[PDB]
Formats: structure tokens, C-alpha cells, sequence
């Protein structure tokens, strides 16, 4: 034990070396309000880590012909008027490798965890271009999140940019912490082509609330693939501006690689106001909301390295899931509008839902999945291809139900199907359903065989059935997942088991389900 | 009966517009606030 | 000589020339960026002159790692683009490099993206009626064959769909060549169209350009003019005559308003650029056609908060022949295409040009509707109940009217797997008529959403 | 070393200093002001470095009568604020002055008021429910242990009572303390608080900072960190559970407008300083609990305009963990802690948190109290005969219901002699799941008032 | 100010005040103006910090 120890630091100290080089060291002559003017620095590169006395970093975004503007990031309450700023010799970049599987790490990398160093491969620059249009393939392989909502409804694809938004306290870290959880079971078989690491980037979320997430994260073995760059509300604009692109070049890397990875943005409005405070503390004017005319591209510069690579560059892939923090349900504003023109569907968490009862809060006929369908597992895409739409009808019906003495038969019916569809979509909290599950769930009420339940049972009837299947049945399962389409065979099992369960169900009225 | 029922719903399509029409104030104050301040830092950097 | 990187901010690069050595406006310049990680050749177009021999340049490249001090050497010409024959089937960027195959293109003729737009005696407009098949567009918003079309939207509206769409409706059958011009529009995108455009056989007929968001506003706002390049050499050098689609425009106007807060023009209205007006006029002008060689142009708008007031969309309407606005509200109905039938408009919607029928049914749905929306408040707060009998219906005929104007587009079926259906012009008029003078009211409502078509509508609702 | 005044206009004051000698960012300067009416020592926050050895900074203190070329003494350290058992029973400004008895403190203990919130690691992962032992706030609006509480309020509605009752718990209950921090508060309200407390003994445990409306925006923005700091000193230094009210944090967040307008940083959002989110975040972060030490904290929020979607609050309730909302209503109806069971809310109150049966009953109440909230327009119009049978069951069993969330608090000792009550939360969960099933319907309303749990309920109808 | 003023001297002495201002938006407005006068850095409606 003591071996290593001394190795360790024996290794450190031979290979020390007396290194005489030649640092562009420049002076500052301004700095307040997180930005600093350094004079020098002659051969300075835009956008070059500059690192100031008190071990803080800055951007140079301006190199104008007296002095370079950087944007500093982190505590720049230390820089002072008359430091001395030293070179790095590295574009904006952070380092990059597996070390990084289970590490939370600050918007440049440092890690903030507590654990040791962090055994970066190499360096990334946060800037590097997109994939090109011919480097790109439609996404053809999917992303169960866990949520039958979604994985129904609006499915993911790996390489997709599928935006969660809406209001404060409405279910959204919850579904992308239950996305990174459901990932467990790709994980552990140990195939690439299959394994989706994570990385979860928390732009200005509380200090609780990034603990709390990496807790969930640590009960469900998330982990052993899952990255956190927390950018805490504490931080300045520099990091929370900043933190997504750090985030996207750790996914990158692996992206890069042949891996497929899952970026969770928490949230991108956080990004934006940040970005507003450096834009407008450097002068630049302001545009609509206050918000500088690029804003716009920033969020599409992070969200659209976001892709489903080709077999020629690895086949990797990096889904998106950028959280935004609507206000008032204002889908119309600037900054959503944005990100829903930069990504490739949204799931809506609407806030009248999630305090009446529906968790979560999917709004139907607003939300969709542009690039889904195609990244479907056959077996779900039958059994749940025309749910949207009648989830959508139900809750356009619903309203002339509040009010109508009695209604037409089909109308009625309707009514009764889409009441009892809502409360199996319903799902509790850090609960994700392997595909499997899911789309057993939803063949149940699909096809029918819940409009003999009650309403107030249909959770109780699916969720016990799913047992009854789980070990009485599990030919079901197993076909499902190794043919990943619901054959005959398979589905008339399942009715059989259906039945058999429903003469044995009793619902909360003591009347049978027959 | 029907009244009622006429009645209870046009109360809450008057509640759910007036809600709307409040976040659209809302909105529509902001941003005649921010458009004002854009004008005026707009002159003043303008000096 | 060479000149100097003297400052960067940003985008935007000042480069300091000898004396007597400054380059013209819109002349490309190259600097170099020799950092490793992403070294490369950055060319600059010149976009002011600033004195004291600095020229100021916007960045078709990003600008990271560019250092103070390196050489710029001017090539004494604008950005140039390639043209030809060649061109057709392939993907280039908006600097003219092709993506396909990197090496392509480098020997053919090179046209300077910047030219004046045809001299005013040359033009003439354009009023031939262009059938799309949608019954929206071809009832009351008729597209002008040879001329500008518009699609504005918000974000998740229609418009890229609608897009691609027409592509299948004129690209797919027309005589002549074709132009994309992806202007910050999503790159999965680009690469969806280019892959379905080879799967239908079109790509050999289309020549694509791409300047997607990943890229800084410089290639984002010169990527228009880019496709605007080939598509002019083949509607003049060629005769041909010519589609140019190009997603989204807005985008270009963004660019605008991007590079210009870069370059220190003071903001306008809502902080876009002062020369908005002048920036998309000459872009536009240059999409119109000629005498004896046509372009038909499409073109989506990003409606940005889904503010119509705002100045990109409030100066884009002035350049166009036949606009189709998507709203939010009828997207929200499931009404796709998601036409507001009353803000869109055609200038050859005139009795003498698409006939009195057409014409005098085109009015009457819009009235319909009109008063459908002059009515949505009582109908908001108190119901279609408390309405009196002609006013109830005419609102049972506009409901029915309003969901009857959807229509399955192919392009949809990739999202709801239902076949895309066209309905001939002739068929849409009758339908319409039939419509307004009541001879439907007794069918339900949901028997006209997504049917297109007379017998569809009756195939429909029998099945109800 | 010292500097001199160079520039004064109003509360910003420029200051030059030697070469090397420049102070660092967020020390506190001090200057004179020699006339006789207005002698003072300015108290100058350096906030700017502007070069050439020049600081900007935001005098905490009025600057009319400062002379151009005065000394400016440098302290070396930030704003400090003395820290200790003795700022308890004692009320203080953001500089530390005392203010009950002038040069008190200047031996204790000083802290920067400056100082980064709990490294990463020393975070809680998990939220725990703080047993306030008020059976509404433990019912229906759980309070988080070092979190944030909006506490609602206005005139006569009984904030301060509640305000008392809590500094009166925390240090009765948990064996810790309060700190009171009066962001923007009325000179007079400052009195009457200070009053108050000193009469119902309490002000022995609370520590006041008051940043006075009169003072310039500098103070009111720091009197908030000032607090702070002394309630971090309580909790990392002697092991106490602290207790923080801020009134109000709009006024903080106002403040932070008002310097950044002063010190030329273009306004954003609403007029907000750019730097609103970062602001909030060094406030509200160190308000967390670390190491079994937690600073909880009740903050007074003001919506302008009643507007959520206002960037202020929109800001502070992203950090909000409960509301509790005051109402005439319940007020007046004798239902004291006066807690609007429908207004008000809590983020732990959750059956992964809570307990099932605590969230069972909790939102069983809500209903019940929400049903007799909708028949309360019939009883008042129509009378309450109007009513069926099972909806005088249900307005019976509410009434009661609403009755019991009152209770005999400890602020109240003061005035009925009567000592206050703590129901342990297991205690008021199977109380109130009684009531709701109607095991205690046939006791008189006038039973449950002010009564502190089950056994008193008994013990109080018996003299009926 | 100046009502003010007038009106501590009373108080400070024991005696009873009221002072009214028609109207204190005529006040911001002038100050305001010579905020705006002297380049002082204008926020919400023009108004100085
Ligand atoms: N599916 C769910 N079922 C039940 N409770 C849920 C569900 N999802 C979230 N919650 C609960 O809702 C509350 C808020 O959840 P969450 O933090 O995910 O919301 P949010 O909108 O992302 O929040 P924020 O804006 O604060 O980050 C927590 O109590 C969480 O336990
Ligand atoms: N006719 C249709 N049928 C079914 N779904 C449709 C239809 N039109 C649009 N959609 C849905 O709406 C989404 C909107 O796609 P589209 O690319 O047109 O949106 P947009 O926001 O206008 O585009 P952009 O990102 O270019 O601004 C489609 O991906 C699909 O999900
Ligand atoms: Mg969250
Ligand atoms: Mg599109």
C-alpha cells in the first residue's frame, strides 16, 4: 500500500521538469462586472484561456488593438487592476475522456466532487463545427426515457434534440433523471453500439438540487455513466454560459468514438440569461426580451452538435434533452420558440396537469416527436402509433363534456377511452418501465381491454397486471424484447392472460372488470 | 338546470380569458418596458 | 501586399492594409488559423472601410484561434460560387465548397455571389396560376407560377413540412432544375431532404446549399446569395426554368441583425440591423424573374415569439407574390397545412385572372371565416348556442369550412402514415361552393379534417 | 497608499490610488465629510476597477457634502459585519453599526459579508421537513429544512405575529436562533418590530439588520448578505439551527437594479440588473443546510405588478421551496396563524418526502376546505339551507376543519397568558385524519378554536 | 426638501407637522431631467437610478 504512495510522488518528482519557456504575460487594466481588459498578450488567440493570478480563467472574446476583453469564469471578485495574465496556449477547452464517468465537474472541468484529479485523454475545443449535412444519418435506433408518455407518445431517437419545457415545478428534471436512469440496463451489457453514457448539465439549478439529482443518480447506478457539470446559481454568467458547450464536449469526445451518449441541458433559459448578463455587461445591445441578437445562436451552436453521426465517422450519436423554463405556460416567448426552432420536438410539461394530479405533465397535441416514429421499436409504434392523436381528441372533448347533459354514443365512448388512456399513461416518480413493460402497458389500453375497469383502478390494473405477466407470462416479455414486434402469437397470449387476470381483478367497488 | 350549467361554464371560459388576457398584459408591459429602456440606453449610447 | 489582423471581435475581423493596397467591398480575404485543434483557411468578405487603410470583414469561418498580427491576403474578388450543369445533385456550402465529394466544382465557372438584381426593364409580373394540389393554396391563396412565395410561421408550425411538401408537388414533376438553400435551418434537416430527394430521384435535378446553424452569421447570411448564385446562372446562362426554395429566410435577416451589432451600427427598432429593408431587398429582388425565364421562388419565414409586427416578417411581406401564414391557433385545431385562411394572401386572387367561380367562392369562404372570427368571443364566453339562427350557421358551415381547408400532405405521412392526397383545382372550387352554399351543414364536423377531397369526404362520413 | 476622491456623483464615488495600491473588488473604503451639518464617514463598496488606478464604488452611505481630493482610507477586507452571541437582542445596519447603542460590537468578531455558499460536498442531499409544530404549516405547507419559505402578508393579517411565533419556536423547539434582515424596511416597521420583539422577550434570540429605505441602494443590497452572515456564523460556528426572515427580497433585488443603473450597465429583462439570476444565486445559496446545521428562511416577496411571470419573483421562486399566503379572510374569522390553507403551498409535500398518510390526509383536507370554498358564494347568497344533505355534511366538517388548522401560538402568550403548543406532526396527521372522517362533526364550532392538538380538543370541549 | 425642512423644525421642537405634495411625480420628472442633464446614467422609464 505504501508502495504506490511512494511511487506516486517518486514518479511526480523525476519526471518534474525544469521547464524555461517562453509566457506572453500581459497586465490588466480593467475588470469589473466579470469582464477584465488585458493590454499585452500580443500573439493572444480569440477565445484563448487566459489564466489570471488568482487561478481563475478567462475567454478573450475581444481582441480589440489596445487590450483583449475576457470574460472571466468563476470568482472574479479576486482579479484586480495590475495582475499579471498569463498565456495557456489552448482555444476554449476542456478536457475530455472516461475519467470523467461519474465525476461532477465545474464548467471547465475542475472537478468539484471531491475525488481526485480527473485522467483527461485529451483536450476538446468548445467551439468545434457540427457535423456536416452529409455526415449525418436519420436516427434509426431508440432511446427508451423510461416514461410511457413519452415512449409513446413523442419518442426519442438517439441523435434527436427532444425539448422538455415548461413551468417551474412541472416534472422535468424529473423526466431527464429518469431518462438517465432507465439507461442502467444498456449500460451493464457491456456493448458500445448499445451502452448510452450521460452527461447532465446543470446551468444555474440550486446547489440542493444538483446533490439531489446526483443522489437519485447514485441509488439507480447511474453513476458509472453519468457526468454532472453542475453550474450552480452561485457561479457567475461565465460559467453558466459556458457550462452546456463543456457539456456537449465531454458527449462529443465519446460521440466521436463510436459511443452514444445522452446530454441533459438543466435548463437552457438559465444559459441564455447568462449569456444576456456577458452581452450586456460588454455593451452589445440588446434585441427583443432584452436578449442580444445571438442568442439564437448560441443555443443552435450547442444544440446541433447534438447528432446521429454516420457509419464513416464511428456511427456514434448525442441526444438532446434541453430543459427551458417557460413562464406562465408562454410557449409563444422568445427564448422557447428559439429552441423549439433549433431541436427536433418538444415534450410540454403543462403546469395545470401537474398540479391536477397528471404526472407527468405531457400536453398532448402540443407535444411531438419530429424525428419520431422512425426511432421505434415496431412493437411500440403498433400498439401506440395513434395514441397522440386520441389522447388529443379526448382533451379537446373534455371541455364540451364539463359542460353537456349527456353526449352521442361514439362521443361517450371516446370520453370513457381517453379517460382511462390519461390514467395509464400516469406514471410515479423514478419508476421507468423497460420498453417491454410499456408497451404492454399500452396495449392494454389501446386496444381496449381497460374499458371494462373503472377509471380510479385502471393504475391498480395495469400496474398489478404487469406483475401477474412479469412471472406467469414471461414469454411475453422475452418476445418483445428479443423480436421487438408484437407477433399474433405473442398478442394473443396476451389477451388470453388479459382475461384470465380480468375474471380474477376486483376493482375498488368490489364489481369484476369482466 | 341548463342555465345553470350555461352559466358555470361561461363563468370559467370568463376566468380562463381573463387569465389569458392578464398573462398577455403581463407580457405586453414588459415588454413596452423593455423596448423603452432599449430606446432610451439606445440614445445614450449614442450620447 | 498583404495586410493585418489588427482586431477581432468575434465574427467580425478589421485587417489593416498598405496605403494604396485596400481592397473593394465584398472582396474575399483569407487569413489563416494555425492552432492545430482547428486550423484553417478563414476567409473574410470586406463589409466596411473604416480609414486609415483598416477595412472591417465578417468571418465565413468561425473565428477561433485567429491571432493578431497574422497576413490577409485580398483575392481581388468577391466570394465565388460555382455554377453550371454540374452543380445539379450535389451539396455545397455556402463558400462553394461541395460536401459530397470535396474536391468537386473547383474547375468550374465561378460567378460572384454579389450582383445588382435585373434591371427594372427587364422585369414583368408573373400571373400564371401555379396548382399545387392543396386545396388552401389553390382556393384561396393561389401560388404564382414564376413568382414569390412565402410560408410564415412561428416555430413548429409547418413550415419546413409544407416545404418539402412542394417539393414533391412541383419539384417532383417539373420540367426544369431546382435550388435549396438551407439558410440556418437544422442540419438534420438538410440531410433528411438530401437523402429523400435521392430516394425520390430528384437530387439529380436539384443543386443544394447549405449555410445550417452551426455556422457563424457570415455563411448563415451568405449562404442565401450562395443558392441565389446558381440559381440565377440557370435561369439566365441557361434558360432553364427554375424552382429556389429557401429555409428559413428569417435567418438571414438574424445573420443580419448579428453581424451588423457586431460591426457597431447602431440597433434599430427591435434591435435588428438598420439596413433590414436594404439587406432583404436585395437579396430579393434578385429572386424575382425576367421576361423570358422563370424562377418560382418559396421561401419560409421564422415568424420569431410569433410576433407578425416584427420587422424581419413586416419587410418580407412586401416582396411576395402569394403568402401563406401559419398560425399557431389553427395548428393547435390539428388543422394542418395550418393556414390561416385570412392572412394569407395571393395577388392573382383577381376575378380576372383565376376566373369569376374561383374567385366568387375564394370570397365567400372568406367571409365565412371572417365572421367565424368577428364571432369567436361570444363563442369564447357563452357558446355557439346563444348566437342567433343565420349566425349559428355560419358558423356550423365555417367550422366545417375551416376543418374541410386540412389536407393530408404527402409530406405527412412520415408523421401519421396516412397516404397524401391531391385535390384537382376544379374539384376544390366545386367542394367549396358546395360547402358555402350549405350542402354539407347536415354531415359532422369530423368528417372534413385531413379527408381532401369530395369523395373522400363522403367515404368519411360514412365510416362515421 | 490612500486615495482621493476624483469623482461624485450622487451615491457612486470614484477613487484614485497609487500604482500599486489599487483596492480589490468589494473592500470597503473609508472617506470624511468635515462639514458641520453633515460630518460622516463615508462608507464607500469598491465595485469597479476602472484603470489607471481608479475604483468605482457605491457609497453605503449618503455622499452630499464629500469633497473632490478627500483621503480615502483603505480597510483591506470586505464589508464586515460583527458576528457573535452578542449580535442576539441587538439591531444592526449592513455596515455592522449598531444601532440601539452606537460603538457596540467593534471588539466582536468580524466577518466578510462576502463569502461563497457551501462547497458541493457539504451539501445535504436530501430534504427534510422542518416540524414547525404548527399543525397548518406541518399539515398543508411543510417547511424545508434550509430552504426558503415565501411568507405572503399585509396589513393586520398577522406576519409579525406569525414572525414572532417562529423566532419563538426556533428557539424554544430546536434550540437555535433568529436573524431578522429588513431589506428596504420602514423606518417605523423597523420601530414596531423592534418594539415588539423587545415586549414579548423574543428579541433575546433574534439578531436585526435593518437596511433603512432612507439609506442609498448600496445598503439596502447588502443588508440582506449582512444578515446572512451573521445567521452563517450561527450555524458554522456554535452548532445552532438558524432561523433568517428577509422583508423584502423584492427590495434586494431592487437594490441590486438601482446600483447597477448607478454604475452604467445597461439595463435588461425589465429593467433588472444583467446580472439578476448571478445576484440571487450568491444570496439565496448560502441559505442551505450543511453539515446538520441548517439556515432556514422565511422571505416576504412582493410580485409588481401581480405578476409571476415578472423577472423578480420569477427569479426568487426558483429558489422558493414553500409559500404561505396571509389572508383577510381567514384572518378575520379569529384563525389564527391566519394561513390561507388553498393559497398557500409547499414543494416537499410529496408522498416520497412526506410520509403517504401525511399527503393522504393533507390533500384531503385541501379538498374539503376547496369544496366549502366553492359553496361559500351559495351560502352567502342563498343561505345556508340551500344546501343538500351531503353538502351541509361537507361545509360542517370544513368549517371545523379551517377552525382546527388555528392554534394557540406561542407569540400569543403575551397576550392570554396561556402557553403556546406544539403538536408532534404524527399527532396532527391522525388529528386531522379523524376530522376529515367526522369523528369530531357533532362538537360545536367554537371547540376547535385556538385549541393545540387532539387531547386539548377533548379537554376544552369538556367545558362546553 | 424644502417643505420637508420647514416642517422637521416644527417637529424636532415638539410640535405636530403634515406636509402634503401635489405631486411627487413632478418631482421625479425634474429630477429626472437634470439626471438626464448631467449624463447621469439613465434605468427604467429614463428615470435615474
Ligand atoms: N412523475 C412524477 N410523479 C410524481 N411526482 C413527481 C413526478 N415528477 C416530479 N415529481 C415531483 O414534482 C416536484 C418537482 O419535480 P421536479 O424537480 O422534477 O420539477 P421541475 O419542473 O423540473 O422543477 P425545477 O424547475 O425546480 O427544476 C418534486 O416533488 C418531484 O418529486
Ligand atoms: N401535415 C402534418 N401532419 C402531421 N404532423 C405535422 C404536419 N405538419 C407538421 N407536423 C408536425 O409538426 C412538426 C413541425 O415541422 P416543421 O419542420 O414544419 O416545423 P417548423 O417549426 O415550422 O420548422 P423550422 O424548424 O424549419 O422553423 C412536424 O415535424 C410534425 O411533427
Ligand atoms: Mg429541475
Ligand atoms: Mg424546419
Amino acid at each position: 500500500s505504501a508502495a504506490d504512495i511512494e511511487g506516486a510522488i517518486e514518479d511526480y518528482v523525476s519526471s518534474f521538469s525544469a521547464d524555461t519557456e517562453r509566457e506572453e504575460i500581459g497586465t490588466v487594466i480593467d475588470a469589473g462586472d466579470g469582464i477584465a481588459h488585458v493590454e499585452g498578450l500580443p500573439s493572444v488567440m480569440t477565445q484563448e484561456l487566459l489564466e489570471f493570478p488568482g487561478g481563475v480563467l478567462g475567454v478573450a472574446l475581444n481582441l480589440d488593438e489596445h487590450s483583449v476583453g475576457a470574460v472571466i469564469l468563476g470568482e472574479f471578485e479576486k482579479i484586480e487592476e495590475g495582475q499579471q495574465v498569463k498565456r495557456t496556449g489552448e482555444v476554449l477547452s476542456v478536457p475530455v475522456g472516461d475519467a470523467f464517468l461519474g465525476r461532477v465537474v465545474n464548467p471547465l472541468g475542475q472537478p468539484i466532487d471531491g475525488q481526485g484529479d480527473i485522467a483527461a485523454e485529451t483536450r476538446r475545443a468548445l467551439e468545434l463545427q457540427a457535423p456536416s449535412v452529409v455526415q449525418r444519418q436519420s436516427v434509426s435506433e431508440p432511446l427508451q426515457t423510461g416514461i410511457k408518455a413519452i415512449d409513446a407518445m413523442t419518442p426519442i431517437g438517439r441523435g434527436q434534440r427532444q425539448l422538455i419545457i415548461g413551468d417551474r415545478k412541472t416534472g422535468k428534471t424529473a423526466v431527464c433523471v429518469d431518462t438517465i436512469l432507465n439507461q442502467r440496463e444498456a449500460w451493464l451489457t457491456g456493448d458500445p453500439k448499445q451502452q448510452v453514457r450521460c452527461v447532465y448539465v446543470a446551468i444555474g439549478q440550486k446547489g440542493t438540487t444538483i446533490a439531489s439529482v446526483k443522489r437519485a443518480l447514485e441509488e439507480g447506478g447511474a453513476m458509472e455513466y453519468t457526468t454532472i457539470v453542475a453550474a450552480p446559481a452561485s457561479d457567475a454568467a461565465g460559467f453558466k454560459w459556458l457550462a452546456p458547450y463543456t457539456g456537449s464536449a465531454i458527449g462529443q469526445h465519446w460521440m466521436y468514438n463510436g459511443k452514444h451518449v445522452l446530454i441533459v441541458f438543466d435548463d437552457l433559459s438559465k444559459q441564455a440569461d447568462a449569456y444576456r448578463a456577458i452581452s450586456l455587461l460588454l455593451r452589445r445591445p440588446p434585441g427583443r426580451e432584452a436578449f442580444p441578437g445571438d442568442v439564437f445562436y448560441l443555443h443552435s451552436r450547442l444544440l446541433e452538435r447534438c447528432a446521429k453521426l454516420s457509419d464513416e465517422l464511428g456511427g456514434g450519436s448525442m441526444t438532446g434533452l434541453p430543459i427551458i423554463e417557460t413562464k406562465a405556460n408562454d410557449i409563444s416567448a422568445f427564448i422557447p420558440t428559439n429552441v423549439i426552432s433549433i431541436t427536433d420536438g418538444q415534450c410540454f410539461l403543462e403546469s395545470d396537469l401537474f398540479n391536477q394530479g397528471v404526472r407527468p405533465a405531457i400536453n398532448v397535441g402540443v407535444s411531438v416527436s419530429r424525428v419520431g416514429g422512425a426511432a421505434q421499436i415496431k412493437a411500440m409504434k403498433e400498439v401506440a402509433g395513434s395514441l397522440r392523436l386520441d389522447l388529443s381528441q379526448y382533451r379537446e372533448l373534455e371541455a364540451f363534456a364539463a359542460f353537456a347533459s349527456d353526449l352521442d354514443a361514439a362521443s361517450k365512448a371516446q370520453l370513457d377511452r381517453g379517460a382511462r388512456l390519461v390514467e395509464l399513461l400516469k406514471q410515479p416518480q423514478y419508476s421507468p418501465l423497460a420498453v417491454e413493460e410499456q408497451v404492454v402497458a399500452i396495449f392494454l389500453g389501446t386496444q381496449g381491454h381497460l374499458d371494462s375497469v373503472p377509471v380510479e383502478d385502471v393504475q391498480r390494473f395495469e400496474s398489478e397486471l404487469l406483475e401477474h405477466v412479469k412471472a406467469s407470462h414471461s414469454d411475453i416479455f422475452d418476445g418483445i424484447r428479443e423480436t421487438k414486434k408484437l407477433s399474433e402469437e405473442a398478442e394473443e397470449k396476451l389477451v388470453s392472460v388479459i382475461n384470465e387476470f380480468k375474471k380474477g381483478f376486483q376493482a375498488s367497488d368490489g364489481s369484476s372488470v369482466v | 338546470a341548463s342555465r345553470r350549467r350555461a352559466m358555470k361554464s361561461a363563468t370559467d371560459n370568463a376566468d380562463d380569458l381573463i387569465k389569458a388576457l392578464t398573462l398577455a398584459a403581463n407580457r405586453e408591459r414588459q415588454a413596452q418596458i423593455t423596448q423603452e429602456i432599449s430606446e432610451i440606453v439606445g440614445g445614450a449610447n449614442a450620447l | 501586399t498583404a495586410g493585418r489582423v489588427v482586431r477581432i471581435t468575434g465574427p467580425v475581423v478589421d485587417v489593416e492594409f498598405p496605403r494604396g493596397s485596400v481592397p473593394e467591398l465584398f472582396n474575399a480575404l483569407h487569413a489563416e488559423i494555425t492552432f492545430g485543434a482547428l486550423a484553417k483557411t478563414l476567409t473574410l468578405e470586406v463589409a466596411q472601410h473604416l480609414g486609415d487603410s483598416l477595412v472591417r470583414c465578417i468571418s465565413m469561418q468561425p473565428t477561433d484561434g485567429l491571432v493578431r498580427g497574422v497576413e490577409v491576403t485580398d483575392t481581388g474578388a468577391s466570394i465565388s460560387v460555382p455554377v453550371g450543369d454540374g452543380v445539379k445533385g450535389h451539396v455545397f456550402n455556402a463558400l462553394g465548397d461541395c460536401l459530397d465529394d470535396p474536391g468537386y466544382g473547383k474547375d468550374f465557372e465561378h460567378w460572384s455571389i454579389h450582383r445588382k438584381p435585373p434591371a427594372f426593364s427587364d422585369l414583368e409580373p408573373r400571373t400564371e396560376m401555379l396548382e399545387t394540389g392543396l386545396k388552401v393554396v389553390d382556393l384561396l391563396t393561389p401560388y404564382v407560377r414564376g413568382g414569390k412565395i412565402a410560408l410564415f410561421g412561428g416555430a413548429g408550425v409547418g413550415k419546413t413540412v409544407l416545404i418539402q411538401e412542394m417539393i414533391n408537388r412541383i419539384a417532383r414533376n417539373f420540367g426544369g432544375t431546382s435550388v435549396f438553400a438551407g439558410v440556418g435551418e437544422r442540419t438534420r434537416e438538410g440531410n433528411d431532404l438530401w437523402v429523400e430527394l435521392a430516394d425520390a430521384n430528384v437530387l439529380k435535378d436539384t443543386a443544394l446549399v447549405f449555410g445550417q446553424m452551426d455556422e457563424p452569421p457570415g455563411t448563415r447570411m451568405r449562404v442565401a446569395l450562395s443558392a441565389l448564385t446558381m440559381a440565377e446562372f440557370f435561369r439566365d446562362e441557361q434558360g432553364q426554368d427554375v424552382l429556389l426554395f429557401i429555409d428559413n429566410i428569417f435567418r438571414f435577416t438574424q445573420a443580419g441583425s448579428e453581424v451588423s451589432t457586431l460591426l457597431g451600427r447602431m440597433p434599430s427598432a427591435v434591435g435588428y440591423q438598420p439596413t433590414l429593408a436594404d439587406e432583404m431587398g436585395e437579396l430579393q429582388e434578385r429572386i424575382t424573374s425576367t421576361r423570358g425565364r422563370s424562377i418560382t421562388s418559396m421561401q419560409a419565414v421564422y415568424v420569431p415569439a410569433d410576433d407578425y409586427t416584427d420587422p424581419a416578417p413586416a419587410t418580407t411581406f412586401a416582396h411576395l407574390d402569394a403568402t401563406t401564414e401559419l398560425s399557431r391557433a389553427v395548428f393547435s385545431k390539428g388543422i394542418f397545412p395550418a393556414v390561416d385562411p385570412l392572412a394569407s394572401s395571393s395577388t392573382i386572387l383577381d376575378p380576372a385572372i383565376v376566373g369569376d367561380e374561383h374567385y366568387r367562392v375564394a370570397q365567400e369562404v372568406i367571409r365565412i371565416l371572417q365572421r367565424y372570427k368577428d364571432l369567436q368571443d361570444i363563442i369564447a364566453i357563452l357558446g355557439i348556442d346563444e348566437l342567433s339562427e343565420e349566425d349559428k350557421q355560419l358558423v356550423n358551415r365555417a367550422r366545417r369550412i375551416e376543418r374541410f381547408l386540412s389536407q393530408n400532405m404527402m409530406a405527412a405521412e412520415q408523421f401519421t402514415g396516412q397516404p397524401g392526397s391531391t385535390v384537382p383545382l376544379k374539384e376544390t372550387i366545386e367542394a367549396f361552393d358546395k360547402l358555402t352554399k350549405g350542402e354539407f351543414d347536415h354531415l359532422p364536423e369530423q368528417a372534413f379534417f385531413l379527408i381532401g377531397g369530395l369523395d373522400d369526404l363522403a367515404k368519411k362520413a360514412e365510416s362515421l
